[PDB]
């Protein structure tokens, strides 16, 4: 019901909110939201906090086989471009019993102050999922139907100002785009001079 | 203006529509969702390598045949009374011919610098075959637009020579100096052509 | 545990374009259409 | 060094150093050689005193490849952010400046051309006017070549 | 201090300087110069005291030429966003008014000349309206003075 | 203090009120200086005289001046973004409405001079007109003086 | 209070009161005023009896300034959302209902002054229905002083 | 109660509710003031009788008054978005349809009193057509009291 | 229920329903309006039996009204996504298909009351092609009601 919220402090740290967290080792699917988000006794074993990197350690003891944890990589760096401070998530990992996962999540990143928030950040990627892995034929794969996680500006735990991952151009429609508009005006240049090409009146 | 109300009509409705989204990004600080960065490097160096040979060899043959037309209704409409301008007078013809020849030369040596890579993370395509994507785009738009325009300069000034061969058959060996001036204004958009392609090298 | 983010869905670009681009694809066909009845000219003299 | 976009200024700058300066130069030497084309079958004589309005527009076509030369030459894989949008500015700056200075070429050179065709006191009139215009494209080259080479 | 892209708008202050102000002194020189040959094919002899309307227009040039170079001497790598704010608006106020006061020396200048060729009474009227449409650029300079120089 | 997009906006008001003040002022200038050209050519007398609707549209230019300087002045590091709202609406409140000054003064004063050449007694009403399309550019001053220096 | 954003509303509502009343104002002087010019040719003696179509489109333009010192005296750093909407509105409601009741004033004193010419019956039938054009800035006042000072 | 920027789209009611209905009330005062000026000059007895096809336009302003003045008296910090929702398209929906009524008084009242000076008899079929053009006006009336008042 | 946000679109097609209605009301209103004034110098007798183009178009804003108020009676608080397009559809289903049958009345009923005052046979001909061009305003009623009861 609640998020998940880790403190190192007497301040509130870094906190994750999901709607439907489900792991599959193999193609055995189990749903995680019901020891995660509602039974409010969490196995948080290093939540790490530096204030330019963070961690969240969610661990299970009850899986596929043996414990399994989920590990939460996170930084935030100062980008001299954009001259601001922006929060990644780095990696998520998850190792079973002697192996390492290695799921590399970019689009996962935002300023510092505010916070991340998508819709699907399931793994077994089709057009555009969030979550990669390093090698393809991957045996974990995890899907999270809400997301919303925030580390190093947490404020009187909760959440900021989500910045979110949908947007409204995808870099998929901006190519798509620059392409018909581009050629809608050849059409259109086209289209003007035979809207043009009148006839006479008599003839001799 | 009938139909220029309906491009006037647009281009007002887009710059206008811009000026309050502007407004709308800057003061409710948005604007970290702008990321020309990421338009720039989500977009494939593919489209940028493709509109510069769709855009040198096409945009050519639009000043080509621009330049053509205008001066070839001046040798049949000023050739009926006079018909020794047809065979004098082709060299203007010739003077527009020629900057479709810097298109398809300059069309097939930039697309003789575009090969296939396998990234797809703007890291692991690096900052050379983004560039190779950019000077592509940049070298086919100045060698199809700097045709474009003097392939209509060649063609004014040939068809105010063909309209002064038919008054005095002398004069056309001196006019012809002005076409000299206009064609080395399609030469030296392929100067800059060869010279925004000459380091570049795509693929990985 | 409050201030959860307003939940757009995960299709957001493609519903946003899919509306933008029929919406005024539709308005210019139908404001070149409505100029063209507008301005007829019948001829009325008779 | 710079980001992986930053060519994408230089680039542009390159290319609308030209293009923007052989939109002048194409101008200028059409519209004022409509003028040398017609006022010719009334006076063979002044035709090639007046090509000068032809040779000052194609200044303005070398004012923009010395810059378009100078910045694709400097250009390298990798520059700066800042050395990219001072090499785009100074592309800008002498193409959209050597469009006026040749859209005042050609209406110029091709009034002028027609005056002196009906009376030749105008041609010191007409060649002392037509550096005003030509100056114009100088003071461009000058600012760009100040942004460009710093 | 600042970020990257804070020098893009400072560029843009050092060429709308002067593209904006050549392509008003271009309308200055060309609408103006249609005027002078025109009247000059029945008075040949006022035709050396008819520069003064393109003379005013070239100093319209000048006036962008001084700030394009006062933006582009004061840049350096990571500027702050403060200062580039500045720059840019230096160059829309001696680029967009040198512009306005273009367009007014291009009309009077060129309509002065036909009524001083019908009669050479006009001519200390028509440079009387020429000073009001180049103050107008004069303006424009002491306000991009004001605001690069803060 | 304020954010760093702030300035932006108190920039683009000091801009806004000088060269939209321009506009207004070649607009009297322009479309009412062809006016005195074609008035003169048959009763040069009144050519002095016909240089109030040029003065008139002079004053709509140091109107946007004289708080171009003052939002200039009153510009900092790091302003608010309400302070720097007030000086946007201050230079887009006496830009279009001294250009809506200058639009009527060029149109009436136009008309009007070309009206005093064939009856005098027009001249007397004209310049009380031009007194009602002055004050559209003397309300957007005072109203922009209110917004600066709150 | 409210959020940092929310004196802009109220800003475009104190500068689209002015300049929106100041271009009815600017269309009501001067396409009545070029009226006045036409009429005076064959009628000298009607000259101050045509200045009411320029009196009453001046009356517009203070209507704007009234509601536009009402909406800048109204400002405080850090108003609420709702009331800052309520000035936006309220300069619209006079802005762009004094633009129509100007347009409307400049076209019927336009055709009135030239009808006055050819027959002097219209003048008491020329000022009744000005007085209906007058009114619909009238309304647009009394319904921007309802939505400034709630 | 309701979210911050509620409050936008019922006054936006509010001022479309007197900015579209002035336009047309405008539309029909200025199109149907130019045919009283077309008129007079061979009927002066019809002056007093051919203000109707202006009042009737006058009465389209006050059509947009009493729901500007409905909309802004029940106006209130935070209410909700169906509810201002309504107060949208109850301006919208007596302001473009207002001005649609407006547009048509000003056409067949400007055609009608050219036709009165030729033909008295007219002036009865005249005000019918005003009649049928003035219940869209009121027809737009009744729906926005549907709208508003629920 | 459904979103906040839900029943904008409701709003939507109970504003247009109304604003395209009575637009295309006002152009048969106005369009034949100048078909009565200009056929009634020639033949004065038929102003009674010729205004039915004009009655006949003033049931055009009685078929939105009609729309207009079946929305505005279903709207409740909380209505789905689903059944809000649905009364968008249903307004604009009956709003621009009221403005083209608005259009060929106005256009008919223009041309067909100039060619009854030349010749009376055309009376049964010119009624039977208004009631070609009313039925394009009911067609749209007949699929607004089967949209609306959804
Ligand atoms: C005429 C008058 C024009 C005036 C019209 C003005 C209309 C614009 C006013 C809206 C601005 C404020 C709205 C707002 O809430 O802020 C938003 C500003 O987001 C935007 O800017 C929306 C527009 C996106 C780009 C559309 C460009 C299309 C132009 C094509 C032009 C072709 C035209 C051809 C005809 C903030 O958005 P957000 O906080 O990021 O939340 C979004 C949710 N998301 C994160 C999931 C994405
Ligand atoms: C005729 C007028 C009608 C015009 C409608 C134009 C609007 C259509 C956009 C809707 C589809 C967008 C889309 O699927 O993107 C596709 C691009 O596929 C393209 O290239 C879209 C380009 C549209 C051009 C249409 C030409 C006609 C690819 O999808 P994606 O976005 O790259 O995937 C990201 C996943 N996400 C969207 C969940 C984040
Ligand atoms: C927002 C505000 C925007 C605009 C507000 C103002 C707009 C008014 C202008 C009206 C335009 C107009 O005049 O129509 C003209 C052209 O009409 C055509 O022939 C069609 C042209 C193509 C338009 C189709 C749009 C669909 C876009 C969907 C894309 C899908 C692509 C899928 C592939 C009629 O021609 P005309 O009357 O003869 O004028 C010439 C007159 N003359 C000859 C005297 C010079
Ligand atoms: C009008 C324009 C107002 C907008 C320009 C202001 C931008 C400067 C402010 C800025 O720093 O960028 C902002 C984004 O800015 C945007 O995202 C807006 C860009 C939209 C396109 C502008 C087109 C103008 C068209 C004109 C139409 C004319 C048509 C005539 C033809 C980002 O601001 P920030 O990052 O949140 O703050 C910096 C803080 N930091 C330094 C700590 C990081
Ligand atoms: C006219 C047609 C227009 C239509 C726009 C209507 C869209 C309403 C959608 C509301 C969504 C919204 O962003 O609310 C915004 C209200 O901001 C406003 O409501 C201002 C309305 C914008 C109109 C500007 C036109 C005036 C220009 C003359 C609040 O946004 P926010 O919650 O503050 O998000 C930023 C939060 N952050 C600062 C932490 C990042
Ligand atoms: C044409 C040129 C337009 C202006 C030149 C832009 C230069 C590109 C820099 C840029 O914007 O991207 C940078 C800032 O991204 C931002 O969001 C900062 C503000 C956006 C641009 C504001 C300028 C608008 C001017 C419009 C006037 C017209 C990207 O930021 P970063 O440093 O790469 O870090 C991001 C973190 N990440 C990598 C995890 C995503
Ligand atoms: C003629 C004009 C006719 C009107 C024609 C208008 C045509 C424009 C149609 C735009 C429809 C988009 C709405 C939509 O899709 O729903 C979007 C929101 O829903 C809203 O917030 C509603 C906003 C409507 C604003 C339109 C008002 C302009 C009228 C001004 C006229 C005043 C003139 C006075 C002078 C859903 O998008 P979202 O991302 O899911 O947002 C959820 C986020 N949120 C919860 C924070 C909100
Ligand atoms: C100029 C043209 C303007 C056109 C501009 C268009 C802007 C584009 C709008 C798209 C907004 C985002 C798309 C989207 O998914 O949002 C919504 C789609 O709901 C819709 O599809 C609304 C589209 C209707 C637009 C019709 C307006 C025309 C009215 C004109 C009549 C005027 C007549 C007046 C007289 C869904 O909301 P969500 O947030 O994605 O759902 C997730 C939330 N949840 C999990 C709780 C369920
Ligand atoms: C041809 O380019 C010349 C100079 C250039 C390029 C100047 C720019 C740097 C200019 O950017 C700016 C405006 C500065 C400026 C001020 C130049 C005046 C120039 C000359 O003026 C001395 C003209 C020439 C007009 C002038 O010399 C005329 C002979 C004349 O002397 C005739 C007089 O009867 C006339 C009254 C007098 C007045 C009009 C100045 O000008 O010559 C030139 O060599
Ligand atoms: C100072 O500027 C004058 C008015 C200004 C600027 C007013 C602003 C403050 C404005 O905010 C408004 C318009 C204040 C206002 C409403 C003045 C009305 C008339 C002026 O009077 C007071 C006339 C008027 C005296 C005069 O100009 C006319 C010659 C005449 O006196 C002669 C009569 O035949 C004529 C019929 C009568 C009518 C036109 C009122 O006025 O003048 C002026 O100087
Ligand atoms: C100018 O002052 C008049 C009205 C003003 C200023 C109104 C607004 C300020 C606004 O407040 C009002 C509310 C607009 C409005 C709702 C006016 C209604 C009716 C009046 O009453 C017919 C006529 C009317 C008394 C009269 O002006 C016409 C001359 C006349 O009525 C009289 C006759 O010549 C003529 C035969 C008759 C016709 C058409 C039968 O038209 O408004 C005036 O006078
Ligand atoms: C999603 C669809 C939106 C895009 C559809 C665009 C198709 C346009 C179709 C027809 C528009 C042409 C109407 C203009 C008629 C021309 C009149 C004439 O030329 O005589
Ligand atoms: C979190 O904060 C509470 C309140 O101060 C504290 O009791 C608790 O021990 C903190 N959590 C950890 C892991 O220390
Ligand atoms: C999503 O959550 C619901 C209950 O919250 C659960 O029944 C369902 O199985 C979950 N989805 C998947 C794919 O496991
Ligand atoms: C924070 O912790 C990380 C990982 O242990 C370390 O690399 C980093 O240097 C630390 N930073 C500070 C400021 O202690
Ligand atoms: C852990 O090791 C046991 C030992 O056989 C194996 O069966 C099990 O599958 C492992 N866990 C996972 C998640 O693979
Ligand atoms: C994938 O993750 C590894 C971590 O070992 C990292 O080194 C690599 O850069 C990542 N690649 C991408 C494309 O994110």
């Amino acid at each position: 019901n609640v998020p998940v919220s880790y403190n190192d402090s007497y301040d509130t740290r870094i906190l994750f909110w999901a709607q439907n967290f489900s792991v599959a080792y193999g193609e055995h699917w189990e749903d995680l939201t019901s020891r995660t988000f509602g039974v409010q006794d969490l196995n948080l074993t290093g939540s790490f906090w530096n204030d330019t990197v963070a961690r969240l350690v969610l661990t299970y003891d009850s899986l596929f086989g043996t414990m399994v944890t989920f590990k939460f990589i996170l930084a935030n760096s100062y980008y001299s471009v954009s001259a601001r401070h922006w929060f990644t998530l780095e990696n998520l990992e998850i190792h079973s019993n002697g192996s390492v996962a290695y799921f590399n999540a970019s689009q996962v990143t935002g300023p510092s102050i505010y916070s991340f928030h998508c819709e699907h950040v399931s793994s077994e990627n089709e057009d555009g999922n969030l979550l990669v892995p390093d090698t393809q034929p991957s045996l974990w794969q995890m899907t999270f139907r809400d997301f919303q996680i925030q580390a190093f500006n947490v404020t009187d735990k909760k959440f900021s100002y989500a910045s979110d991952c949908a947007g409204f151009f995808s870099p998929g429609i901006w190519m798509g785009l620059l392409t018909s508009l581009f050629m809608l005006f050849i059409f259109t240049y086209g289209l003007h001079m035979i809207l043009s090409l009148k006839t006479m009146d008599r003839f001799d | 203006t009938g139909l220029v109300l309906l491009y006037s009509g647009v281009f007002v409705a887009f710059w206008a529509c811009l000026l309050v989204v502007g407004i709308c990004y800057t003061i409710f600080d948005l604007g970290f969702r702008f990321d020309v960065a990421w338009f720039l490097t989500e977009t494939s160096p593919f489209m940028w390598s493709n509109l510069g040979i769709g855009l040198a060899i096409s945009l050519s043959v639009v000043g080509a045949a621009w330049g053509i037309y205008i001066t070839g209704s001046s040798i049949i409409g000023g050739g009926v009374k006079a018909p020794r301008i047809k065979t004098k007078n082709l060299v203007s013809i010739i003077f527009c011919e020629a900057v479709a020849i810097y298109g398809i030369i300059m069309a097939i040596v930039i697309s003789n610098m575009a090969e296939p890579f396998s990234a797809t993370d703007p890291k692991a395509i690096g900052h050379r075959n983004y560039h190779a994507g950019y000077s592509m785009f940049g070298a086919g738009l100045t060698v199809g637009l700097s045709n474009l325009f003097c392939g209509v300069c060649v063609g004014i000034v040939g068809s105010g020579a063909a309209l002064a061969d038919a008054q005095n058959p002398s004069l056309f060996v001196k006019i012809l100096i002005v076409e000299i001036f206009g064609s080395a204004i399609g030469l030296f958009g392929v100067i800059v052509a060869i010279l925004q392609t000459s380091r570049v090298k795509m693929g990985d | 545990t409050y201030n959860l983010a307003y939940k757009y869905n995960f299709e957001y670009p493609v519903v946003f374009n899919l509306v933008l681009w029929i919406m005024i694809g539709l308005a210019l066909t139908l404001i070149v259409t409505c100029y063209n009845i507008w301005n007829m000219d019948p001829g009325y003299d008779s | 060094n710079g980001p992986e976009y930053a060519s994408f200024f230089a680039v542009m700058g390159a290319s609308a150093a030209m293009v923007f300066s052989a939109l002048g130069a194409a101008y200028g030497t059409a519209k004022s050689g409509t003028g040398i084309a017609a006022m010719s079958v009334m006076r063979p004589e002044m035709i090639m005193k007046s090509i000068i309005p032809v040779v000052m527009a194609g200044i303005i076509a070398i004012y923009g490849l010395v810059v378009a030369v100078l910045i694709a030459n400097s250009l390298n894989d990798g520059i700066s952010l800042y050395r990219s949008f001072l090499q785009l500015g100074a592309g800008l700056s002498v193409g959209l400046s050597g469009l006026a200075a040749g859209f005042a070429i050609g209406i110029v050179g091709d009034a002028g051309v027609r005056g002196t065709a009906q009376q030749p006191r105008l041609f010191v009139g007409m060649i002392l006017i037509l550096i005003f215009a030509e100056v114009l494209g100088l003071y461009g080259l000058i600012v760009a070549l100040i942004l460009s080479t710093k």
